[PDB]
C-alpha cells in the first residue's frame, strides 16, 4: 500500500469510530459508522486471495444495510420529534430497529453469521481490527442511548447471542473462527447490561480487548490459524505456552484470573435488577465457552502434540520477537483480579 | 513408562474443518493452509 | 553469602508476616478497653490494656 | 402525512429485497439504492414541511456518503465478476 | 528494515544495477555448474551463494559451525544412496530439509539484493528442487502421498518469492555424469541408479526448462559451452531481461518482499505446515528431547547478543 | 560468537537513557506529587 | 494468619530462584518449618474463635485442616521427587510451584471468613490440580479425567456463585460471623428449598456424593501421587467445610431436605464399599474406599448433631491422612512393579518387609480398629445416625463389614501370598519412601492420643 | 450512573475537588502489587523474548516497575475519589429524602420469638 | 512410523551410589537431602511440634470448666440452690406473647 494511502484508510478506521464516540447529533453518530464501513473494506481484501473477496463482499452488504437501518430511525426520529437524537418520548419501534440494526453491526445473536465468515478469510492482523477497534463504535452508540432501549430484546440477543456464540465454538477448529465466536459470545453478556449499568459494559468489553489483543497476536506470532498449528507452540516458541494457557482460561470464566470480574460483575448487577433466571443460564453456557477453551489448551499446552522435523529449521533461525504490548497486555490481563474494585 | 504424549492418531481428529463432523458437514475439507484457494484456471 | 541468600528468603517472609500481622492489630484497636467483659480502668503505668 | 407511509413501505419493500438476494449482486447494488432514494426523499420532505433549513444539509450529506458506499459496493462487485466470472452470489461460498 | 526506513529513502529501486539479477545454474548430480558458479560469480561480482547443504542452515545461523546430523533433522544424502526406499524414509527427509535449506539461500540471496544490489548466483534452486523428487517418485524412492506433502508446501511458499531472472543451464547426458561421478570416488554419489539420473535431467529438459523458459530467461549451455564460464558469462552479459515477472517491482512492491525476506522465521512458516505424514513428523518425545538439547547448545540458549558462553556482554543493559 | 552478528551486539545507549532517565523523572514527578498532594489535603481539611 | 501464608509464597521465589541440585531440598525444608509456624494456630485457650484480621480467620474447625494442608506439601514434595526427577529442571520448578500454591490457595481457602473467598480460593484450586494431573499424568486417559475434574465441579460451582451473591442482597454482607449472628431463616418455599440444593450441591460434588462420585475414581487413577494425595487429603475436605459453614444459614431447610442426600450417602457407602471388593485397580479401591468413608461424612454434616459434625472432623483429618498413607505405597509398588493392578505383585512382604508393616497400619486405620481416631470418629457418626432413626445401623452396618473386608485384601494380595516369580527384580525400599509414610503415620499415632485438638467446633 | 450529576466535569481526569481526599500512601499495597504486576511484565517480556529472564534489560524492569507504579498512584487517586463521591451523593440523599429511609428501631430478643425448629 | 525415542529403561539407582537415599542421583545431594529431611521432619517437628502442643493450655477452656463448675457445685450445693437450674435465661427477662 502506497504508505500515504496506508495513512488515509487508517485514519478513517480511527476516525470512524472516534467521531460517533465524540458527536451527539445522531446524524455524525451515522457517518462516524459509515466510515468505518468504506475504511475497513480495504484492508480486509489485502492478499486479494479468492476467500478475501468473499468475505470484504459480505462484509460490506451486511454492514451497509444495518447502516441503512439505523439511519431510517434517525429519520423516522426526525419526525416523532424534530431533534436529530433519540429521546424519552421516541417511539418503541424506533429504538428496537437502531438495537437491531446496530446488533447486526456488532453481530450478536441471530445476526452472528456474518463475523464468522469474514473472520474466517482476513488475516490475524485486520481480524483484530475487526474484532475489537470496530465494536466500539456501535456500542458507543448504544451506550449513549442505553435508558431508551428494550429490557426484553437486548436480554433476548444477550442470551442468543452467548448460545450461538458457544455452540459454534464447540465445533470449530479453525482458530480465527473460534474467536469469531467467543467475540459474539463476549459481546452477549456486554449488551446484557447495557440497559442495567452502561459502566460495566465498558469493563466487560476493556477486558475482552485485553484478552482478545494478545490472544491474537499470539496466535500470529507463529501465525497459526489451526489448533493443530498453535498445538506445534512448544516447539516454534515454548515461553508463550504458559500465558497463552492463562489467557483462554481468562477468556472464559474461571475464578483466580481477571476474566471472572466481568462475568461476576455483570451477574452481581443482574441479580441486584432481579434477573435472576436470565443471569442463571448465561452463567451456565457461558460454562461451555470454557470446555472448548481448555480443548484447546490440551492441545497447545497440557500435552504436546508431535511436531515435524523442519520445524527444527524455524527453531534455528531467530524468532521475530512479540511486540511489548503482548506482554503488558497478557499480564494486566491474567492477572489484575486482585485490584478488580478499582477497575469497577 | 514415560507419560503418554499424543500420538498421531489422537492429533488426526482435530484436522478437518469441524471437529465433532456432520452427517454432510463431514463431506468438507479442511481449508488451505496459504488461505489462497487452487480455484481454477478461470 | 555464597549464593545462600535464597535462605534468607522464606525466613524473611515470616517477620514480614509478624510485622503485617501487628498492623492489622493496630488497626483493629477499638474496644482497646471498651469489651463489657475486659472493660477495666487502666493500671497505674499502663496505656494500653492490649497492644 | 400518508405520503410518508408510502415512502416507509418503499424503504420496508427495498428492505425486503436486499434481504432476499435473487442470484445478482448488481441487482441488490442496486436495490440497496433504492433506500437511499427512500431515506433522501422522506428526509427531504419533513426538513421542508417543518420549514427546517437548519437541517437541509443533511439530506444530501446522506446522498454523498450513500453514493461512495455504493462506489466501494461495486467495487467489490467488479472483484467478484474478475475473480468468478459472475456476479452471481452462490459462487461466494467459500468461506462456509 | 521496515517502512519508516522505505519511507525514508532504503529503496530497492535505487540499489539496482544491470548486473543485479538472481542466476541460478541447474544441472545433473555432476554438472559442472560448481565452477560455473564461481566464475560468473566472479565476472560480476555476483555473490555466489554455494549449493544448500543439510547444515547450510546451521552455518547460516549463531556460530556456523556444523550441526550434529539430528540436530539438523537427521538427514542423510550418504544414506539417501546406500539405502533407497528406506523404512524410516531419510530419502524423503533429505529432500524436505533440502527445500528448507534452499528457501533460506533463496531468502538470503533475495535479502543481499534488495539490500546491497549486488546480484546473486545461487546454483540450483527452489525452482529447480523437484526434478530430484520427480525422479525419486518415478522410482520407488518417495510413494505419492510424500509427493503431494512436498508439492504443497511449493505451492504454498514458491508462489511468494520473484521468479529466476535467468536460469543459466549445463546439459551432459547420463553417461557423461555417471563417468564424471567415477572421477571423484565417493561410495555413496557412485551407486546412483543411472535411470535415477535419466529422470533428474528428464525433468529439467522436459519439465523446469520450458517452464522457466516463458517465466525467466533460459540459458541452456553444453558441456563444451561449459568450463568456459568467460563465454557463458558473456552470454548472460547478453541476454535482455525483460520477459518476466519482475518487471512490475516498484519500490513500494519490493519493500513488502524485502520484509519478508528479512523475516527467515517467515521465511519458512509454511516448511512447518502440520501436514502429518509419517517420514516428516519429528514426534513428541523425540522432538522435545532434540529442542532442549538443541536449545542448550552454547549461544542458542538465548537469543544472539544475549547468551554469555559465547562471550556476549551488556546483557543486563540490552 | 555469531557469523551473522547479533543486530543487539551492545546495547542502544540511547534506549538505556531514556528508559533509565524517564524512570527517574517519574519518581521525582511521583514522590514530588504525593508530599505535594499531603500537604493540599492536609490545608484543604483543617489539618 | 499471614505466617502460615506469606512465607507460604515466598517458597515459590525459592523454587525458582534456587539451584537445580539444591531446589528440592530447600523447598522441603523450608515448608516443614512452615508447618511449625502453622502449629502455632492451634494455641487457642479459650473459646473465642481467632479472627485473625478483617479477612483471614481460624477457628476449631479449619485450624486442624490448616496444619495439614501446610504438613503434606512437604510430604507431596518427597513422594514426588522420583517420578518428576526425570524431567528438565524447569519441569520440576513448575511442579514444586503447583504443589507449593495448592496449599497456599487450600491454607486460605479454609482460614477465609468471606464465603465468596471461599468460592474464588475454592475454585481456583481446580487451576493448580488439573495441571498436576493432565500435565503429568501418566495414563492416555488424564486429559479425560481431567475434564471430568473440571466440570463436575464447574457446573456446581456457579450456582453457588448465584447463591451467594443472592444471600448477600438477601442479608447484606457474606461474612461468616456476621452470618453466623443474624436472623437467616430460610422459609420452606418451592424457591428455598432450591437454594439450599444450590449452596450445598457444590460442596455435594467435589465431596463424592454417590450420585455424582465418578470424578474422582478416574481423577486419581491417572493422577501423579502428589495430585492423587492433595485431592484425597485435602481437595475433597474443602467440600465438607463448606458445607460446615455454609448450613448455618439455610437453617430450617436441612431438617426436611437432607433426606434425599442422606439416602444417596449411606445406599451409596454400602455399593461404594463392596465394588472396592473386586476393582483389580489398587488405586482403583483406595478411591471407592475414599469415596464410602466420605460418604459418611456427607451423612453426618446433613443430620446435624453435635457429634456428627465432629465425628466429621475427627475423620476427615484422619482418613485424609490414612488415605495418602493408601495412595503413597500404591505409588511405591506403582514404581517398581510398573502396574496398577492388584493382583501381580504378591508376596512383597517377603521382599519389602517394612513397607508391609506401614501397610498393615494403614489398613489398620483404613478398617475402624478402636485405639485409632479413624474409629472414634466413625463411632460417633455411627451414633447420631442411630439416633437420626435406630435403622441406619443395618446401612451403616453394612459398611463396616464391607470396610473390613476390602481393607484387609488389600494386605492379603498385595502383602502376603507367594511371591511373584520374576517381575522386574524389585528394587530395595529408599529411605524417602519409608519417611514419606513414616511422616503420615507418626502424626496419626500422635493425634489418637489426644483426640480433642480435631474435634469440630461443636465439641 | 454518576455521570449527569452536577458540576461534572465533562472530560476531566480527577476533578479538584479530589484534593480534600487523602493521598494514597504510596506503599499502598494496591500500588505495591501493581510494582509487582509490573516487574512480572517485564521478567515476563524477556521470557517470551528469550532474553536471561532476570539479569537483562535491568533498565527495562526499572521503567515497567516504576510506569505502572506511576500510574497507580494517580489511577487510584482517582478511584478513590470516585468513590467519595459516591458517599457524598449516597448519604445526602439518605438525608434530603428522609422518609424514604427510616431509621428503624428493632425490638430486643426478650420481644422477639423466633422459631425454634428442634433438630433431634 | 513416526520418529520416536526407544523405551528408556529405569536405572538401578542401588548399583552405583549403593548408599543410596532415594532423594537425588549424586550422592552428597542424597546424604544433605535427608540428613536435613529427618531433621526438620522428625527431628523439630514431631517433636518440637508435640512439645508446643503438649504444653497449649487450657485449651477450650476445658481445663477452666472443670473448676468452675466445681466452684458452682460447691456453691450451688452449700446455699441450696438447684445443681442446674431448668431454665437457663431468667423467665422474667423473657417477654412471652399473648
Ligand atoms: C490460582 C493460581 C494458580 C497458579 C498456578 C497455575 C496457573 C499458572 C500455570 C503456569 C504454567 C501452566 C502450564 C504452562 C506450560 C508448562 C510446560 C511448558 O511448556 O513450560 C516451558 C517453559 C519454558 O520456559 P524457560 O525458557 O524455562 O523459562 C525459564 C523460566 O522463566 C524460569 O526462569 P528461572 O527459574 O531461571 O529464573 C528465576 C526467576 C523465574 O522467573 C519466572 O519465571 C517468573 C514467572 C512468573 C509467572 C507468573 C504466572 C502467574 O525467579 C523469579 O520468579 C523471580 C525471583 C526474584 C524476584 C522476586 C520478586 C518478588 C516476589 C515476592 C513473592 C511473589 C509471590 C507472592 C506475592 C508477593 C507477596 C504478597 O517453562 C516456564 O518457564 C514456565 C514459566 C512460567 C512459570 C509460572 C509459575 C507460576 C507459579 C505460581
Ligand atoms: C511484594 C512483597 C512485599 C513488598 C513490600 C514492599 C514495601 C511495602 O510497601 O511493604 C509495607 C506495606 C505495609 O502495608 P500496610 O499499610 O501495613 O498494610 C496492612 C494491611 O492490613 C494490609 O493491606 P490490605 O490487605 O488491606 O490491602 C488491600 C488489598 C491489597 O491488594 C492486594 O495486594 C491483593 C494481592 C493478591 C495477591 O488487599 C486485597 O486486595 C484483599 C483481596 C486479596 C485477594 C485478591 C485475590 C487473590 C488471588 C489473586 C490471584 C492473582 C494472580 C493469579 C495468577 C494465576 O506492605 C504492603 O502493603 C505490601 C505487602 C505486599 C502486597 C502484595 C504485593 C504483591
Ligand atoms: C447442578 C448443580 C445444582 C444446580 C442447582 C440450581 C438451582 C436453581 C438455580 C438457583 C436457585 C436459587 O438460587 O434459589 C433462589 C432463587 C431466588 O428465589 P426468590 O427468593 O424467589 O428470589 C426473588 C426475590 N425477590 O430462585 C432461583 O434462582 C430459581 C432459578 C431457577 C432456574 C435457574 C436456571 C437453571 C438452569 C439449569
Ligand atoms: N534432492 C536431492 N536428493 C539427494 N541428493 C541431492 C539432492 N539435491 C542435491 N543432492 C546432492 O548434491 C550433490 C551435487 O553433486 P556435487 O558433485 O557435490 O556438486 P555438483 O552438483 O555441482 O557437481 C549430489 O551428490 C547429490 O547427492
Amino acid at each position: 500500500m502506497n504508505p500515504i494511502t496506508l495513512a488515509i484508510i487508517y485514519f478513517t478506521i480511527f476516525l470512524g469510530p472516534v467521531i460517533t464516540m465524540s458527536s451527539t447529533n445522531l446524524m455524525l453518530m451515522w457517518v462516524g459508522l459509515e466510515f468505518s464501513l468504506l475504511a475497513i473494506i480495504p484492508m480486509l481484501i489485502n492478499k486479494k486471495n479468492p476467500r478475501s473477496t468473499e468475505a470484504a463482499t459480505k462484509y460490506f452488504v451486511t454492514q451497509a444495510t444495518a447502516s441503512m437501518i439505523i439511519l431510517l430511525a434517525i429519520v423516522l426520529n426526525y419526525k416523532q420529534l424534530g431533534t436529530w437524537m433519540f429521546q424519552q418520548q421516541t417511539n418503541g419501534l424506533i429504538l428496537n430497529m437502531t438495537l437491531m440494526a446496530l446488533s447486526m453491526k456488532l453481530g450478536l445473536a441471530p445476526f452472528h453469521f456474518w463475523l464468522p465468515e469474514v473472520t474466517q478469510g482476513i488475516p490475524l492482523h485486520m481480524g483484530l481490527i475487526l474484532l475489537t477497534w470496530q465494536k466500539i463504535a456501535p456500542l458507543s452508540i448504544l451506550i449513549q442511548i442505553y435508558p431508551l432501549l428494550n429490557s426484553t430484546i437486548i436480554l433476548m440477543l444477550a442470551i442468543t447471542s452467548i448460545f450461538m456464540g458457544a455452540w459454534g465454538g464447540l465445533n470449530q477448529t479453525q482458530m480465527r473462527k473460534i474467536m469469531a465466536y467467543s467475540s459474539i459470545a463476549h459481546m452477549g453478556w456486554m449488551l446484557a447490561i447495557l440497559p442495567y449499568n452502561p459502566s460495566l459494559t465498558l469493563l466487560n468489553l476493556m477486558i475482552y480487548i485485553i484478552l482478545t489483543a494478545p490472544m491474537f497476536m499470539a496466535l500470529m506470532l507463529n501465525n497459526s490459524m489451526t489448533i493443530n498449528s498453535i498445538s506445534l507452540l512448544w516447539n516454534k516458541t515454548p515461553a508463550m505456552l504458559t500465558m497463552i494457557s492463562l489467557m483462554l482460561l481468562s477468556l472464559g470464566g474461571l475464578p483466580p484470573l481477571t476474566g471472572f470480574l466481568p462475568k461476576w460483575i455483570i451477574i452481581t448487577e443482574l441479580m441486584k435488577n432481579n434477573c435472576l433466571i436470565m443471569a442463571t443460564l448465561m452463567a451456565m453456557m457461558a460454562l461451555l465457552n470454557l470446555f472448548f477453551y481448555t480443548r484447546l489448551i490440551y492441545s497447545t499446552s497440557l500435552t504436546m502434540f508431535p511436531t515435524n522435523n523442519n520445524s527444527k529449521m524455524m527453531t534455528h533461525q531467530t524468532k521475530t520477537k512479540p511486540n511489548l504490548m503482548f506482554s503488558t497486555l497478557a499480564i494486566m490481563s491474567t492477572m489484575t483480579l486482585p485490584l478488580a474494585p478499582q477497575l469497577i | 513408562a514415560r507419560q503418554w504424549q499424543p500420538d498421531i492418531e489422537w492429533a488426526e481428529q482435530f484436522s478437518g474443518a469441524v471437529m465433532y463432523p456432520s452427517k454432510e458437514t463431514a463431506h468438507w475439507k479442511p481449508p488451505p493452509w496459504n488461505d489462497v484457494d487452487i480455484l481454477k484456471e478461470k | 553469602l555464597r549464593e545462600h541468600w535464597v535462605h534468607i528468603l522464606v525466613p524473611a517472609g515470616f517477620v514480614f508476616g509478624c510485622y503485617l500481622d501487628r498492623k492489622d492489630d493496630e488497626k483493629l484497636t477499638a474496644f482497646r478497653n471498651k469489651s463489657m467483659l475486659f472493660q477495666r480502668e487502666l493500671r497505674p503505668n499502663e496505656e494500653v490494656t492490649w497492644k | 402525512p400518508s405520503t410518508f407511509f408510502n415512502l416507509t413501505m418503499a424503504f420496508s419493500l427495498s428492505l425486503l429485497g436486499t434481504l432476499m438476494f435473487r442470484s445478482h449482486l448488481m441487482s441488490t447494488l442496486l436495490c440497496l439504492e433504492g433506500m437511499v432514494l427512500s431515506l433522501f426523499i422522506m428526509t427531504s420532505v419533513t426538513s421542508l414541511n417543518s420549514n427546517s433549513m437548519s437541517s437541509m444539509p443533511i439530506p444530501i450529506t446522506i446522498l454523498v456518503f450513500a453514493a461512495c458506499e455504493a462506489a466501494v459496493g461495486l467495487a467489490l462487485l467488479v472483484k467478484v465478476s474478475n475473480t468468478y466470472g459472475t456476479d452471481y452470489v452462490q459462487n461466494l461460498n467459500l468461506l462456509q | 528494515y521496515g517502512l519508516l526506513a522505505a519511507i525514508l529513502g532504503d529503496k530497492t529501486t535505487k540499489k539496482l544495477h544491470e548486473y543485479s539479477r538472481v542466476i541460478t545454474v541447474d544441472g545433473n548430480i555432476c554438472s559442472g555448474k560448481n565452477k560455473l558458479a564461481k566464475e560468473i560469480a566472479q565476472q560480476l561480482g555476483m555473490k555466489h551463494y554455494p549449493e544448500a547443504g543439510i547444515q547450510y542452515s546451521s552455518t547460516t545461523t549463531g556460530d556456523g559451525r556444523p550441526l550434529d546430523i539430528e540436530f539438523s533433522g537427521s538427514c542423510s544424502l550418504e544414506k539417501f544412496y546406500d539405502d533407497p526406499k528406506s523404512n524410516d524414509g531419510n530419502s524423503y527427509r533429505l529432500q524436505s530439509w533440502l527445500y528448507a535449506s534452499r528457501l533460506l539461500q533463496y531468502a538470503d540471496a533475495l535479502e543481499h539484493l534488495l539490500s546491497t544490489g549486488q546480484g546473486v548466483v545461487l546454483e540450483r534452486s527452489i525452482y529447480s528442487d523437484f526434478v530430484f523428487l520427480e525422479a525419486m517418485y518415478n522410482q520407488g524412492y518417495i510413494r505419492k502421498q510424500c509427493v503431494d506433502h512436498y508439492n504443497e508446501i511449493k505451492r504454498l511458499t514458491l508462489p511468494e518469492y520473484l521468479p529466476p531472472h535467468a536460469v543459466i543451464y549445463i546439459d551432459v547426458p547420463v553417461p557423461e555424469v555417471q563417468s564424471r561421478i567415477q572421477k571423484k570416488g565417493d561410495p555413496h554419489e557412485m551407486k546412483v541408479t543411472s535411470a535415477y539420473l535419466q529422470d533428474i535431467e528428464n525433468a529439467y529438459k522436459k519439465t523446469f526448462l520450458p517452464k522457466m523458459s516463458e517465466m525467466c530467461e533460459v540459458l541452456v549451455y553444453d558441456s563444451w559451452e561449459a568450463e568456459d564460464p568467460t563465454k557463458v558469462v558473456e552470454d548472460i552479459e547478453y541476454l535482455k531481461y525483460n520477459k518476466g515477472p519482475w518487471l512490475k517491482q516498484d519500490d513500494w512492491t519490493f519493500h513488502y518482499l524485502r520484509m519478508l525476506v528479512q523475516d527467515k522465521t517467515e521465511v519458512l512458516n509454511y516448511t512447518t505446515i502440520p501436514v502429518y505424514l509419517p517420514e516428516i513428523t519429528i514426534g513428541a518425545h523425540q522432538g522435545s528431547r532434540i529442542y532442549n538439547s538443541f536449545r542448550e547448545l552454547p549461544g542458542r540458549k538465548y537469543a544472539p547478543g544475549y547468551n554469555a558462553e559465547v562471550g556476549d556482554k551488556w546483557i543486563w543493559l540490552k | 560468537f555469531y557469523v551473522r552478528e547479533p543486530v543487539n551486539a551492545k546495547p542502544n545507549w540511547l534506549a538505556v537513557g531514556l528508559s533509565v532517565g524517564a524512570s527517574v523523572f517519574m519518581w521525582i514527578y511521583l514522590i514530588q506529587t504525593h508530599n505535594e498532594d499531603v500537604l493540599e489535603y492536609k490545608r484543604r481539611n483543617g489539618l | 494468619m499471614l505466617k502460615i501464608i506469606l512465607p507460604s509464597l515466598m517458597l515459590l521465589p525459592l523454587t525458582w530462584l534456587s539451584s537445580p541440585k539444591k531446589t528440592w531440598t530447600n523447598v522441603t525444608s523450608y515448608s516443614f518449618l512452615i508447618s511449625l509456624t502453622s502449629l502455632t494456630l492451634l494455641w487457642q485457650t479459650d473459646e473465642n474463635y481467632k479472627n485473625f484480621s478483617n479477612m483471614f480467620s481460624s477457628d476449631p474447625l479449619s485450624t486442624p485442616l490448616i496444619i495439614l494442608t501446610a504438613w503434606l506439601l512437604p510430604l507431596m514434595l518427597m513422594a514426588s521427587q522420583n517420578h518428576l526427577k526425570k524431567d528438565n529442571n524447569v519441569l520440576q520448578k513448575l511442579y514444586i510451584s503447583m504443589l507449593i500454591s495448592l496449599q497456599i490457595l487450600l491454607i486460605m481457602t479454609f482460614s477465609a471468613t468471606e464465603l465468596i473467598m471461599f468460592y474464588i480460593l475454592f475454585e481456583a484450586t481446580l487451576i493448580p490440580t488439573l495441571i498436576i494431573i493432565t500435565r503429568w499424568g501418566n495414563q492416555t486417559e488424564r486429559l479425560n479425567a481431567g475434564i471430568y475434574f473440571l466440570f463436575y465441579t464447574l457446573i456446581g460451582s456457579i450456582p453457588l456463585l448465584i447463591a451467594l451473591i443472592l444471600i448477600q442482597n438477601h442479608v447484606g454482607t457474606l461474612n461468616l460471623m456476621i452470618l453466623s449472628f443474624t436472623t437467616h431463616t430460610l422459609d420452606a418455599s418451592w424457591s428455598n428449598n432450591l437454594l439450599w440444593l444450590a449452596c450445598m450441591m457444590a460442596f455435594l460434588i467435589k465431596m463424592p456424593l454417590y450420585g455424582v462420585h465418578l470424578w474422582l475414581p478416574k481423577a486419581h487413577v491417572e493422577a501423579p501421587i502428589a495430585g492423587s494425595m492433595i485431592l484425597a487429603a485435602i481437595l475433597l475436605k474443602l467440600g465438607s467445610y463448606g458445607m460446615i459453614r455454609i448450613s448455618i444459614i439455610l437453617d430450617p431447610l436441612t431438617k426436611y431436605m437432607a433426606y434425599p442426600f442422606i439416602l444417596l450417602s449411606l445406599w451409596g457407602m454400602i455399593m461404594t464399599s463392596s465394588i472396592c471388593l473386586r476393582q483389580t485397580d489398587l488405586k482403583s479401591l483406595i478411591a471407592y474406599s475414599s469415596v464410602s468413608h466420605m460418604a459418611l461424612v456427607i451423612a453426618s454434616i446433613m443430620i446435624q448433631t453435635p457429634w456428627s459434625f465432629m465425628g466429621a472432623t475427627m475423620l476427615m483429618i484422619a482418613h485424609g491422612l490414612t488415605s495418602s498413607l493408601l495412595f503413597c505405597l500404591a505409588n511405591s509398588n506403582y514404581e517398581r512393579i510398573h502396574s496398577r493392578t492388584m493382583i501381580m505383585a504378591r508376596g512383597l512382604q517377603m521382599v519389602f518387609p517394612l513397607m508391609a508393616t506401614w501397610w498393615l497400619m494403614a489398613s489398620l486405620a483404613n478398617l475402624a480398629l478402636p485405639p485409632s481416631i479413624n474409629l472414634m470418629g466413625e463411632l460417633f457418626i455411627t451414633m447420631s445416625l442411630f439416633s437420626w432413626s435406630n435403622f441406619t445401623i443395618i446401612l451403616m452396618g453394612i459398611n463396616i463389614i464391607i470396610t473390613g473386608m476390602y481393607s484387609m485384601y488389600m494386605i492379603i494380595t498385595t502383602q502376603r501370598g507367594k511371591l511373584t516369580n520374576h517381575m522386574i527384580n524389585l528394587q530395595p525400599s529408599h529411605t524417602r519412601e519409608l519417611t514419606l509414610m513414616a511422616l503420615h503415620m507418626i502424626p496419626l499415632i500422635l493425634l489418637t492420643t489426644s483426640p480433642k485438638l480435631i474435634t469440630g467446633l461443636t465439641m | 450512573m454518576m455521570n449527569g450529576r452536577p458540576g461534572h466535569e465533562p472530560l476531566k481526569f480527577l476533578p479538584d475537588e479530589a484534593r480534600s481526599l487523602p493521598p494514597p500512601k504510596l506503599n499502598d499495597p494496591r500500588l505495591v502489587y501493581m510494582g509487582l504486576l509490573g516487574y512480572c511484565t517485564g521478567l515476563m517480556d524477556n521470557m517470551l523474548r528469550m532474553r536471561p529472564v532476570m539479569r537483562a534489560g535491568l533498565h527495562r524492569q526499572l521503567l515497567f516497575v516504576t510506569s505502572f507504579v506511576f500510574a497507580g498512584y494517580f489511577y487510584l487517586k482517582r478511584q478513590n475519589y470516585l468513590y467519595a463521591v459516591k458517599d457524598h451523593d449516597m448519604f445526602g440523599y439518605i438525608k434530603l429524602h428522609p422518609e424514604d429511609f427510616p431509621e428503624k428501631e428493632k425490638k430486643t430478643y426478650a420481644e422477639i420469638l423466633e422459631p425454634f425448629h428442634p433438630v433431634r | 512410523q513416526w520418529q520416536e525415542d526407544p523405551e528408556p529403561e529405569d536405572e538401578n539407582v542401588y548399583a552405583k551410589n549403593p548408599d543410596f537415599h532415594g532423594y537425588d542421583s549424586d550422592p552428597v545431594v542424597d546424604v544433605w537431602n535427608m540428613r536435613a529431611v529427618f531433621f526438620f521432619g522428625f527431628s523439630i517437628v514431631l517433636v518440637f511440634g508435640t512439645t508446643f502442643v503438649a504444653y497449649v493450655p487450657d485449651y477450650r477452656m476445658q481445663e477452666w470448666a472443670r473448676r468452675e463448675a466445681e466452684r458452682l457445685v460447691k456453691y450451688r450445693e452449700v446455699n441450696g440452690l438447684p445443681i442446674m437450674e431448668s431454665n437457663y435465661f431468667d423467665p422474667s427477662k423473657i417477654q412471652l406473647p399473648e
